[PDB]
RNA sequence: GCUCGCCGGAAGACCAAGGGUUCCUGUCCAACGUUAAUCGGGGCAGGGUGAGUCGACCCCUAAGGCGAGGCCGAAAGGCGUAGUCGAUGGGAAACAGGUUAAUAUUCCUGUACUUGGUGUUACUGCGAAGGGGGGACGGAGAAGGCUAUGUUGGCCGGGCGACGGUUGUCCCGGUUUAAGCGUGUAGGCUGGUUUUCCAGGCAAAUCCGGAAAAUCAAGGCUGAGGCGUGAUGACGAGGCACUACGGUGCUGAAGCAACAAAUGCCCUGCUUCCAGGAAAAGCCUCUAAGCAUCAGGUAACAUCAAAUCGUACCCCAAACCGACACAGGUGGUCAGGUAGAGAAUACCAAGGCGCUUGAGAGAACUCGGGUGAAGGAACUAGGCAAAAUGGUGCCGUAACUUCGGGAGAAGGCACGCUGAUAUGUAGGUGAGGCGACUUGCUCGUGGAGCUGAAAUCAGUCGAAGAUACCAGCUGGCUGCAACUGUUUAUUAAAAACACAGCACUGUGCAAACACGAAAGUGGACGUAUACGGUGUGACGCCUGCCCGGUGCCGGGAGGUUAAU
RNA sequence: AGGACCGAACCGACUAAUGUCGAAAAAUUAGCGGAUGACUUGUGGCUGGGGGUGAAAGGCCAAUCAAACCGGGAGAUAGCU
């Protein structure tokens, strides 16, 4: 009966993507964290 | 016209039923080309290396299959094939 | 004009339309209209700053000339048009040299009437002049507060300013509020009264008719909970609070005038 | 394989999104599949996605994002100008049939089309960061013509029937054909020129606008479909030749007419209304700065060029979103027959499936149904639940009313089939024919078929003719809320909220007010017949008294009173 | 003409029974309301935590809401078990 995740790759990338993160001071720090932790998938891309 | 590099375009001839049926009946050759490799470059390469009269080149990108074996996933490389149609002066 | 509608459906019972037969039945003059997107009340920060606005019919902006400069050029009124952006109707004025422009339609104006603007001209409804040249004790509209500007005062349907006096450089104007405001004599004012005075006698008749005018429902403070509005809560229709805005400031008799830069121009406040 | 069953406005067939190889082939059955499994969307290999025209890309922009300078902000950063991005919108062009185990508007065959680059000829006044036109726009409604499509004859090929009849109005099946390039129609829109001219389109302009004066009865524009042609082509019921039993090359009959007919198309039309209905490029046009045997344009032609990425498969689902092969959720498109107002419902066609544990038995009890003597709400908190009523036509219909309503009030009666009126009528569509106008995709003119209600009169069968499915229960008194609407996603749909209307009140525009250290936005490109706040809640009759208290507004003497 | 009427799609959620280690962390079945409008829906945007949004229910803001979620202060503190 209509769940929360209703996927859309445009929305996904525009919202959470690499360039979306790069755009902002705080979004750049997220990447700096995921790199510091050492994640394989740095963003969803 | 693009000397030296033309040699790097054509990787190998492709072997299949669909490839074979298109030898005699359609007068084409199917072949694995470089991931770059434009239809002009494939044509110009066949025109020099194989040295035959090319009518037109059709091209596509084949997606690699995800082969999970043992306990690890691993996908094949994406490779590009080119159906190269030949003129009436044909051989191989 | 004011026609009451027959009650064939509830919500068509109380409807009262202002049918103007002299208005135009066709598309407007394209060169003098640009697009006008809707805010829905929100601003730069995307936040509702003015409540109760949102939706309504898509409506394009007519580039109406208020300043009305183009001097010494008589201009024939081609047709009176509807303006969705405005209370008052507009008139498509064709200037003798071959411009067209929109103006606010005064009371006594019709498709065919001739209008002039500038310094000399004639004292007749539609003709814009400086308020120095206009007679004392005369009905104007579309009045400038500053010389060279457009026209701020008296642009709503049926609205008009009356010129009370002229002290040298300054002209004392009695506004429709009742406020007596002093403006500069070099400022311009279009003669007569603003048309479509029947506008006020329109009555909508249904909730829907406010929605398609771009208004959204007003919820009463008393209905809400304490957290939302100062009036709030109570176990069944309580109040016991002095009337106030949603932001605590007292409504219902509480002067919020605090300009202090323009208090020199106000002769008598309204009453 | 043959029966049986179920869907068929879907449980069919194409897509988008989203998945991401699930496609197809061979092979394997440990695990995965709620059972077995030789099977599989499972394991393991191997194949499979072919584009100048379909999509993306590109070209333009909307909401909006980012944003050189900038303005503002302890710092971070915020807003925003020039710009630059941003589709869900605007912008060139491809169709038919054939083919693969799996792609096809992509391959093949047959016919086309578009935009560029680049050479020759014959002409000639060309060129934007600019001007103008266009693109280019709402709801509803109504009609007319069409087509998709269907039906019935006609023609063509077979057929003469497991049990009575069946060479006839008998039976089955077929009767298909594209884009393009011509023809400019049903229709819709308009005045068309010629020269002059003018404070306008910020400069310029021959273009647009405005003003002239003449000149002819119209000339353009737009436009479905039909006819053409494409097409001696393809396809085609079948045969013939042959079987790895798969077929495959060859041949390949008819391939018409009538009638009905869209929610498609003409139609971005037309009437009509008020709530008054994107933008920008492509495109045509006009000239400045410029440039004059230049450069550019223009046609006709020849030749190149059209890159790149997507293309499998599922897509109301076992492949997406729901942890599951999950009785959920998920946008667009296509829309056959008989009955029917219908996309309801029933039965069906094309096509698709029988829902992945079965087999017995036929206890209580539970679930979903059917029927029920006499009774008929006695049940129960409450007629909860079931039973009822249900269609069309015509007749008939109360109080009260805001004069629309109430009202489908209530209550009635008539319906099947078959003849006749009329060897199927009012109508509908109207062929050959008769004249005539100009030149035709003509007009009248007549009606050949074809289609076809609804009545009436008589007959006639049943217990019953709106025979199934489908499909109002009705009335009386009354509280609350005028009304349609909104609401507690998931125990509350209400008398709660909203509502039109009403009043108070603020606000003179750099408005009040709102978001924000601010800049700045919204209010509003609005201006007191406007805007915000507050209460009340259609409408009708009304809305009485109190200013001691608390607030608010005004007043300014006196008293009191900070920093300084 | 109509926030007109009846009625499918579509949007909803009034009654009942079922289901309640469900087929399903809200559904099914049979009825039910709206169905040219204050309608509905696709695609993309904007508003952010004492903040948004709210035809107002303390409703909604990713199955979480009288103050979301994640990380941190942090081994908060607990005269209590
Ligand atoms: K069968
Ligand atoms: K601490
Ligand atoms: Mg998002
Ligand atoms: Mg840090
Ligand atoms: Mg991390
Ligand atoms: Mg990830
Ligand atoms: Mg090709
Ligand atoms: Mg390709
Ligand atoms: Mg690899
Ligand atoms: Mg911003
Ligand atoms: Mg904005
Ligand atoms: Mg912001
Ligand atoms: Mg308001
Ligand atoms: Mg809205
Ligand atoms: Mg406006
Ligand atoms: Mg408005
Ligand atoms: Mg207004
Ligand atoms: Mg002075
Ligand atoms: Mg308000
Ligand atoms: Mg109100
Ligand atoms: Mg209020
Ligand atoms: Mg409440
Ligand atoms: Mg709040
Ligand atoms: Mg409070
Ligand atoms: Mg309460
Ligand atoms: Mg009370
Ligand atoms: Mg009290
Ligand atoms: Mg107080
Ligand atoms: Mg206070
Ligand atoms: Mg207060
Ligand atoms: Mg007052
Ligand atoms: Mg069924
Ligand atoms: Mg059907
Ligand atoms: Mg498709
Ligand atoms: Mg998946
Ligand atoms: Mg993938
Ligand atoms: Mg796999
Ligand atoms: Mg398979
Ligand atoms: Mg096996
Ligand atoms: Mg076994
Ligand atoms: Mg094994
Ligand atoms: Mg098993
Ligand atoms: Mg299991
Ligand atoms: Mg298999
Ligand atoms: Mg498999
Ligand atoms: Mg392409
Ligand atoms: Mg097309
Ligand atoms: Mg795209
Ligand atoms: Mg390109
Ligand atoms: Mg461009
Ligand atoms: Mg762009
Ligand atoms: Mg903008
Ligand atoms: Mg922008
Ligand atoms: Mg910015
Ligand atoms: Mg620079
Ligand atoms: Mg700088
Ligand atoms: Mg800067
Ligand atoms: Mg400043
Ligand atoms: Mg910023
Ligand atoms: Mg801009
Ligand atoms: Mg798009
Ligand atoms: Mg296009
Ligand atoms: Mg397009
Ligand atoms: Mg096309
Ligand atoms: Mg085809
Ligand atoms: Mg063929
Ligand atoms: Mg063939
Ligand atoms: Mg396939
Ligand atoms: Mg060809
Ligand atoms: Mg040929
Ligand atoms: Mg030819
Ligand atoms: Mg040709
Ligand atoms: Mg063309
Ligand atoms: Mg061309
Ligand atoms: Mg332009
Ligand atoms: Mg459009
Ligand atoms: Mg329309
Ligand atoms: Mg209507
Ligand atoms: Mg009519
Ligand atoms: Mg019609
Ligand atoms: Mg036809
Ligand atoms: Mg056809
Ligand atoms: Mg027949
Ligand atoms: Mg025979
Ligand atoms: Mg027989
Ligand atoms: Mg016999
Ligand atoms: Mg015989
Ligand atoms: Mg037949
Ligand atoms: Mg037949
Ligand atoms: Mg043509
Ligand atoms: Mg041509
Ligand atoms: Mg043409
Ligand atoms: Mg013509
Ligand atoms: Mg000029
Ligand atoms: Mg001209
Ligand atoms: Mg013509
Ligand atoms: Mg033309
Ligand atoms: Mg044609
Ligand atoms: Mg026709
Ligand atoms: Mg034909
Ligand atoms: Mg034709
Ligand atoms: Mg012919
Ligand atoms: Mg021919
Ligand atoms: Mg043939
Ligand atoms: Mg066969
Ligand atoms: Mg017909
Ligand atoms: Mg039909
Ligand atoms: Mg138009
Ligand atoms: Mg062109
Ligand atoms: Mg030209
Ligand atoms: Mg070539
Ligand atoms: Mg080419
Ligand atoms: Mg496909
Ligand atoms: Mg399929
Ligand atoms: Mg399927
Ligand atoms: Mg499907
Ligand atoms: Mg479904
Ligand atoms: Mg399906
Ligand atoms: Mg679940
Ligand atoms: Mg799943
Ligand atoms: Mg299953
Ligand atoms: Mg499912
Ligand atoms: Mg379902
Ligand atoms: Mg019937
Ligand atoms: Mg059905
Ligand atoms: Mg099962
Ligand atoms: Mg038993
Ligand atoms: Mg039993
Ligand atoms: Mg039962
Ligand atoms: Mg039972
Ligand atoms: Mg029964
Ligand atoms: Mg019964
Ligand atoms: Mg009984
Ligand atoms: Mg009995
Ligand atoms: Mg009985
Ligand atoms: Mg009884
Ligand atoms: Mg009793
Ligand atoms: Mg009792
Ligand atoms: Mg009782
Ligand atoms: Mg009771
Ligand atoms: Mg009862
Ligand atoms: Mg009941
Ligand atoms: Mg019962
Ligand atoms: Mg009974
Ligand atoms: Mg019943
Ligand atoms: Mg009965
Ligand atoms: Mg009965
Ligand atoms: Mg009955
Ligand atoms: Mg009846
Ligand atoms: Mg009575
Ligand atoms: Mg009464
Ligand atoms: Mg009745
Ligand atoms: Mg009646
Ligand atoms: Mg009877
Ligand atoms: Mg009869
Ligand atoms: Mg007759
Ligand atoms: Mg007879
Ligand atoms: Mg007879
Ligand atoms: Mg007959
Ligand atoms: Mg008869
Ligand atoms: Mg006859
Ligand atoms: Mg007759
Ligand atoms: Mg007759
Ligand atoms: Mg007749
Ligand atoms: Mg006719
Ligand atoms: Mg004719
Ligand atoms: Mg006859
Ligand atoms: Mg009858
Ligand atoms: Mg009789
Ligand atoms: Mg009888
Ligand atoms: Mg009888
Ligand atoms: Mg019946
Ligand atoms: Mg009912
Ligand atoms: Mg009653
Ligand atoms: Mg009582
Ligand atoms: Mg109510
Ligand atoms: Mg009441
Ligand atoms: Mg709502
Ligand atoms: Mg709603
Ligand atoms: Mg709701
Ligand atoms: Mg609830
Ligand atoms: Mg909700
Ligand atoms: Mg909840
Ligand atoms: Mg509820
Ligand atoms: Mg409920
Ligand atoms: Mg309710
Ligand atoms: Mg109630
Ligand atoms: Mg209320
Ligand atoms: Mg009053
Ligand atoms: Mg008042
Ligand atoms: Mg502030
Ligand atoms: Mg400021
Ligand atoms: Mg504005
Ligand atoms: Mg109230
Ligand atoms: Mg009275
Ligand atoms: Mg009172
Ligand atoms: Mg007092
Ligand atoms: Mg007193
Ligand atoms: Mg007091
Ligand atoms: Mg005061
Ligand atoms: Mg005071
Ligand atoms: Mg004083
Ligand atoms: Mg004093
Ligand atoms: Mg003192
Ligand atoms: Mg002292
Ligand atoms: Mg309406
Ligand atoms: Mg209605
Ligand atoms: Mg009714
Ligand atoms: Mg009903
Ligand atoms: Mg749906
Ligand atoms: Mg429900
Ligand atoms: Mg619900
Ligand atoms: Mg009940
Ligand atoms: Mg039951
Ligand atoms: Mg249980
Ligand atoms: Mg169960
Ligand atoms: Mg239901
Ligand atoms: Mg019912
Ligand atoms: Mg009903
Ligand atoms: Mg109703
Ligand atoms: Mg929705
Ligand atoms: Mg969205
Ligand atoms: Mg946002
Ligand atoms: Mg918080
Ligand atoms: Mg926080
Ligand atoms: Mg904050
Ligand atoms: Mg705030
Ligand atoms: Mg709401
Ligand atoms: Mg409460
Ligand atoms: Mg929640
Ligand atoms: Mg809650
Ligand atoms: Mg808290
Ligand atoms: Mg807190
Ligand atoms: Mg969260
Ligand atoms: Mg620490
Ligand atoms: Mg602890």
């Amino acid at each position: 009966m209509k769940r929360t995740f209703q996927p859309s790759v445009l929305k996904r990338n525009r919202s959470h993507g690499f360039r979306a993160r790069m755009a902002t001071k705080n979004g750049r720090q997220v990447l700096a964290r995921r790199r510091a932790k050492g994640r394989a998938r740095l963003t969803v891309s | 016209i693009r000397e030296e590099r033309l040699l790097k375009v054509l990787r190998a001839p492709h072997v299949s039923e669909k490839a074979s049926t298109a030898m005699e009946k359609s007068n084409t050759i199917v072949l694995k080309v470089a991931k770059d490799a434009t239809k002009a470059e494939i044509k110009a390469a066949v025109q020099k290396l194989f040295e035959v009269e090319v009518e037109v080149v059709n091209t596509l990108v084949v997606k690699g299959k995800v082969k999970r074996h043992g306990q690890r996933i691993g996908r094949r490389s994406d490779w590009k094939k080119a159906y190269v149609t030949l003129k009436e002066g044909q051989n191989l | 004009a004011v026609v009451k509608c027959k009650p064939t459906s509830p919500g068509r019972r109380h409807v009262v339309k202002v049918v103007n037969p002299e208005l135009h039945k066709g598309k407007p003059f394209a060169p003098l209209l640009e697009k006008n997107s809707k805010s829905g009340g929100r601003n730069n920060n995307g936040r509702i700053t003015t409540r109760h606005i949102g939706g309504g019919h898509k409506q394009a902006y007519r580039i109406v000339d208020f300043k009305r400069n183009k001097d010494g050029i008589p201009a024939v009124v081609e047709r009176l048009e509807y303006d969705p952006n405005r209370s008052a109707n507009i008139a498509l004025v064709l200037y003798k040299d071959g411009e067209r422009r929109y103006i606010l339609a005064p009371k006594g104006l019709k498709a065919g009437d001739q209008i002039q603007s500038g310094v000399d001209a004639a004292i007749k409804p539609g003709n814009t002049l400086p308020m120095r040249n206009i007679p004392v004790g005369s009905t104007v509209h579309n009045v400038e507060m500053k010389p060279g500007k457009g026209g701020q005062l008296a642009r709503s349907a049926g609205t008009y300013v009356q010129i009370v006096a002229r002290d040298g450089a300054y002209v004392t104007l009695r506004l429709r509020s009742g406020e007596m405001r002093k403006v500069e004599a070099d400022c311009r004012a279009t003669l007569g009264e603003v048309g479509n005075a029947e506008h006020m006698l329109r009555v909508l008749g249904k909730a829907g008719a406010a929605r398609w005018r771009g208004v959204r429902p007003t919820v009463r403070g008393t209905a809400m909970n304490p957290v939302d509005h100062p009036h709030g809560g109570g176990e069944g229709r309580n109040f016991g609070k002095h009337p106030v805005t949603p932001w605590g400031v007292q409504t219902k008799g509480k002067k919020t005038r605090s300009n202090k830069r323009t208090d020199k121009f106000i002769v008598r406040r309204r009453s």
